[PDB]
């Protein structure tokens, strides 16, 4: 309540909503903490840090805006609730429960409110298409991110990417993290989902400089300390935005993680810069403060400014698969990469099989067609049927692995990388056989 | 098992259920 | 018609390559039958009898494989096809080592280097393979070193004019001619889903069904040579006969190019045409009688199926005998020697 | 009329394209090239639909679209790997008489990069492999020109050599890597240099193979 009053002191029109909003926040937080516990999923940890992140998100969304209606404040409240609570959830029923109870809490604590404006099914926020972090519709976001993916094909990696709904949602989540104060992300999910790809794509898209640790045979803690020195020197002194991406190839060493937690929490690593290193850090911090326009002279104030710059400049992106301390879970904003849904598989198939012919004008649509994509157009075309069959093949591998596990045999995981491999193989084989027959003809 | 792999699960389930039935649940100190 | 059929054929073949490979022979066949049933249910045209080995390979490559140490089995031919048309670096799970020797023989001209994960000099060799562009076969993958994750995932960063890959603490210049074959000799091994995503599995393990099929094929080859020849003709009719027919067509066109006076010097050139026609008729006959020969070979195979099941059961009893006593170590080659003794040099059969 | 107006606009677009083509290859920036090509595409799309139906406008639009498509090959060609020798390979196999100093983006654009994707990709793969070899040789030269023997005082009598394990590991690693280079498919230009380094490496190895031995014995013997 004190924090919300301080936050809403910016907008005199919403001061009377400081007390109710806080209550709503508290209630929802409590509800989630009762509903989701660490016994189900190890990352279902809730603490006052999530509430501080909620307040910080609402503060960052409200700071540049001159005025808001009450519906806008409730909408950003719901948006931050979704980004902090629903994102970590693994199963679908939990996400549905969270989405309904956000509405329930908002109506309970904010009566006489137009819920249509304060709650549309695709609650969406981004300042990519404007100057301020305003709500934005789904279609223009999809168009803008498709254009940026087309750009990202030339610069950096050349392998194609498909922008389906889950990918775009995760892109928006990672962008929100990259625009938060000390916003650190933990992409937890299945292998091959696209965690590294999307993290790097959003980091490039927002201009962040991707830095990754290169551990080796007997990696020394002194080497990790030097890497941290370089990263914080660039983030704080040089005013450079850095996406500090870490993967399980080096996250598995918890000795570095427990030292990373200090930077994740406070935004500084005391004892990292000492002696000569501390003197050079103070010199460069003085130079940077003068360049920005601050004549801070005392070493303590310079260190405070450096810590603030690291808070506002350095973002750490952890990438892991479903050991890790709950403190690390609670320091980072949790995002879940599930296995690609049927719609995602269908979209990937249609995009990656678009250069193929896959068009029979005399295709007779079968009665009672076996359909795996519920939203598949009826009546389907030949290409639609082919992509449906591809999705069915992936689903049959999943069912086969489930049956083998039930019988007691050893099974391997079918990641979305298997589906991408299958579609690439289909393209190569189709083109090869067509070329062979055409030259024969 | 290793001689013929395919029946073993159901038999083991029944055997373990019977063993749980015979073996007393708790022993008092 | 083959235009009409290629879409379904390639869908099934690509699914087989990408998805099957860890499963046993019956499980691959079940997956293929499920996919074929779905494609038929959706009126997606495909050939009813997809011979995967002959669709995804030609006679020249199969003969070259047989020149190498690739056993002439359906499972091994399918596994070699997966080892050929792979987009992800394969993980070989042979328990015997024939597949590793096959890989070494195939890439001997490319200077393939055999390394192990247990070797302390592994990483260094890997760096060389990454930098100088040489095939590398790394064994003992059950102790997989996660440092290979960027290499298997092909995560490259194109800084400057040099393409890099992060191996350990060092950024190695990836070479276009690099290929790595992971391998293991442990059939009962579990891999993390990360590695499962970065590699494609190629299982050479001999199971009950694989050995049953091997024994059935050997019975058919030994005791019913005519039925074995007819079955081989079915497999060859999936393109090999047409391949040689079109090769003779090309030869006839080449001979018909040189036509100036010598076309009617004897006016008996028609012989070559007759030859093609004859073979055409032959293959046409083999096309017309395909269903009858399929039924015949299936009945003959059902005749010797119980013997094949008996052979599989006998071998797996032999293999499991090691639990009774440590001396009871009997290899598959030992059972095959027993079985060839029973088949060929059996004085009772005389 | 409408035809005269579309001819004038076509001439303007052709002049812009020519100004783009006259840019020398040395200063061609592929990113800004893509941005300006997109700007020209937007200029083309701004024309009225009646003028867009003309065949010449469609030809120029698809030509600019193909230029945008081969822009990726433009980034790939404007690399440090391509050197002069690989440019000479493109010179020979494309059968065009270019001048490297006088090379401009227009000459490369006139050559059908889309039709010659196989040639360019093969040359670029050769460049990638050979640049990998060249940078490994650069690493060898750097390390073996800046590497110093570690000396530690020994009972105020002499400065003995410490760090035998590190030095031997480095020498063995470099010898093995040069031997592997000798098996590389791109080991044609870097042959002689590699040979020379191999010789030096062997000598280094050989020398220290006796040096440590002598040192050890001497230490023991003085004790
Ligand atoms: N939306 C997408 N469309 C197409 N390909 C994609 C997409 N997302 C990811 N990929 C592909 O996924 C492959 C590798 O997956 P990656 O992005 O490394 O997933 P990850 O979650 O980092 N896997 P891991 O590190 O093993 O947990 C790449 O070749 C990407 O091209
Ligand atoms: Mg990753």
């Amino acid at each position: 309540g004190t924090f919300n009053r301080a936050m809403l002191r910016l907008i005199p029109s919403l001061r009377t909503y400081a007390e109710p909003l806080t209550a709503a926040m508290v209630e929802f937080y409590t509800m989630s903490q009762e509903r989701f516990t660490q016994d189900t999923q190890p990352h279902y940890i809730y603490s006052p840090r999530e509430m501080t992140r909620w307040v910080r998100g609402i503060f960052e969304a409200l700071r540049p805006l001159e005025t808001l209606p009450v519906e806008g404040l409730i909408r950003i409240w719901a948006h931050e609730a979704l980004r902090l609570f629903q994102d970590r959830l693994v199963e679908d029923e939990e996400r549905r429960w969270t989405d309904e109870n956000i509405d329930t809490v908002a109506l309970k604590h904010f009566p006489n409110i137009d819920r249509e404006k304060a709650m549309s099914r695709p609650i969406l926020y981004s300042n990519w298409l404007s100057k301020d972090y305003i709500p934005v519709d789904q279609e223009e976001l999809r168009d803008y991110v498709k254009a940026r993916l087309k750009v990202f094909y030339e610069e950096e990696l050349d392998v194609p990417l498909v922008l389906f709904n889950e990918v775009l949602d995760h892109v928006l989540r990672i962008d929100r993290i990259f625009r938060q104060p000390q916003g650190h992300l933990l992409l937890i999910g299945v292998s091959g989902a696209g965690k590294t790809t999307l993290s790097r794509f959003v980091a490039w898209m927002n201009g962040l400089s991707v830095y990754q640790i290169k551990v080796h045979r007997k990696y020394t803690g002194e080497d990790f300390d030097e890497d941290l020195r370089t990263v914080l020197r660039r983030s704080g002194c040089k005013n450079e935005k850095i996406a500090f991406i870490m993967d399980e190839s080096n996250v598995l060493d918890s000795g570095f993680l427990e030292r990373m937690n200090t930077l994740l929490a406070n935004g500084e690593v005391p004892g990292l810069f000492e002696g000569d290193e501390y003197a050079t850090l103070m010199t460069q911090c003085k130079e940077g403060a003068q360049k920005e326009g601050l004549m801070l002279d005392s070493h303590e104030e310079l260190y405070k400014w450096f810590t603030s710059q690291v808070i506002r400049n350095l973002h750490v992106v952890f990438t892991m698969n479903p050991a890790t301390s709950p403190a690390l879970f609670n320091r980072c904003v949790l995002n879940w990469f599930g296995d690609w849904s049927t719609e995602a598989l269908y979209q990937v198939g249609k995009e990656f099989t678009s250069k193929m012919d896959l068009e029979k004008p005399n295709y007779i649509v079968p009665d009672y067609m076996p359909v795996v994509y519920d939203k598949l157009p009826q009546p389907p075309s030949h290409r639609e049927a082919i992509v449906n069959s591809c999705v069915f093949v992936h689903q049959t591998l999943h069912q086969a692995n489930a049956r083998l596990a039930k019988r007691g045999g050893r099974t391997m995981a079918i990641t979305p990388r298997h589906y991408l491999d299958f579609i690439n193989h289909y393209a190569n084989l189709f083109h090869e056989k067509r070329s062979e027959l055409e030259e024969q003809q | 098992m290793l001689e013929d792999e395919d029946a073993w699960m159901r038999t083991l389930h029944t055997t373990a259920s019977n063993w749980l039935h015979l073996i007393p649940q708790t022993l008092s100190h | 018609n083959q235009m009409s059929t290629i879409a379904g054929d390639c869908l099934l073949s690509a699914a087989f390559i990408a998805y099957a490979g860890y499963f046993d022979q019956q499980m691959r066949q079940n997956l293929f039958t499920t996919w074929s049933h779905h494609l038929q249910q959706a009126n997606i045209q495909f050939r009813t009898d997809i011979a995967r080995t002959e669709y995804l390979s030609n006679a020249d490559e199969r003969l070259r494989w047989q020149a190498s140490s690739l056993p002439a089995d359906d499972l091994c031919t399918e596994n070699a096809i997966m080892l050929k048309r792979f987009n992800r670096y394969p993980l070989i799970i042979d328990p015997s080592g024939q597949a590793t020797e096959f890989i070494m023989n195939e890439y001997k001209d490319r200077k393939i280097t055999r390394t192990s994960f247990l070797d302390d000099a592994f990483r260094k060799n890997l760096e060389s393979a990454l930098r100088f562009g040489n095939p590398l076969l790394v064994q003992d993958v059950e102790s997989y070193d996660p440092v290979l994750n960027p290499v298997l995932n092909r995560e490259v960063r194109r800084t400057g004019g040099r393409v890099l890959i992060t191996l350990g603490d060092q950024d190695i210049d990836l070479s276009p001619s690099f290929v790595i074959f992971l391998s293991t000799r442990d059939p009962t091994v579990e891999f993390p889903p990360d590695l499962c995503s970065r590699v494609t599995f190629v299982n050479f393990t001999v199971t009950r069904s694989s050995l049953q099929s091997q024994c059935l094929n050997e019975v058919l080859k030994a005791e019913r040579p005519d039925v074995d020849e007819k079955r081989s003709d079915l497999l060859k009719l999936q393109g090999e006969f047409q391949l040689r027919l079109r090769q003779l067509e090309k030869s006839l066109l080449q001979a018909l190019n040189e036509v100036k006076g010598r076309i009617l010097d004897d006016d008996t050139i028609i012989t070559t045409l007759e030859n093609l026609k004859r073979e055409a008729a032959e293959v046409t006959r083999k096309v017309e009688e395909t269903d009858i020969v399929m039924q015949e070979v299936e009945t003959v195979s059902q005749q010797y199926l119980p013997l094949s099941t008996a052979c599989s059961s006998i071998y797996f009893t032999m293999e499991s005998l090691k639990q009774i006593h440590f001396l009871y170590q009997y290899s598959l080659q030992f059972f095959l020697d027993i079985y060839h003794n029973v088949l060929y040099e059996n004085p009772n059969l005389k | 009329q409408d035809l005269k107006g579309v001819w004038s606009e076509l001439s303007k677009v052709w002049e812009q394209i020519d100004q783009m083509k006259e840019q020398p290859w040395v200063s061609v920036q592929p990113r800004k090239l893509r941005q300006n090509l997109d700007a020209l595409l937007n200029q083309l799309k701004s024309f009225p639909a009646r003028l867009r139906q003309y065949a010449s406008y469609e030809f120029v639009q698809r030509l600019l679209k193909g230029y945008m498509k081969i822009n990726m090959l433009v980034i790939e060609l404007k690399s440090e790997a391509l050197k002069d020798r690989h440019w000479k390979q493109l010179m020979k196999r494309l059968h065009v008489n270019w001048v490297v100093s006088e090379l401009t983006l227009g000459q490369i654009w006139d050559v059908d990069l889309q039709k010659n994707e196989a040639i360019v990709k093969d040359v670029l793969l050769v460049a990638q492999g050979e640049m990998a070899l060249e940078e490994f040789l650069k690493q060898i030269r750097e390390v073996w020109n800046t590497y110093e023997l570690d000396l530690v005082n020994y009972q105020n009598k002499c400065r003995l050599i410490r760090g035998w394990d590190d030095l031997f590991n480095k020498v063995k690693e470099h010898i093995n890597s040069v031997s592997a280079m000798k098996l590389s498919p791109y080991y044609k230009v870097f042959e002689e240099d590699a040979l020379s380094w191999e010789d030096k490496l062997n000598r280094i190895m050989a020398l220290f193979d006796v040096w440590i031995d002598v040192q050890r014995r001497w230490v023991y013997l003085e004790g």
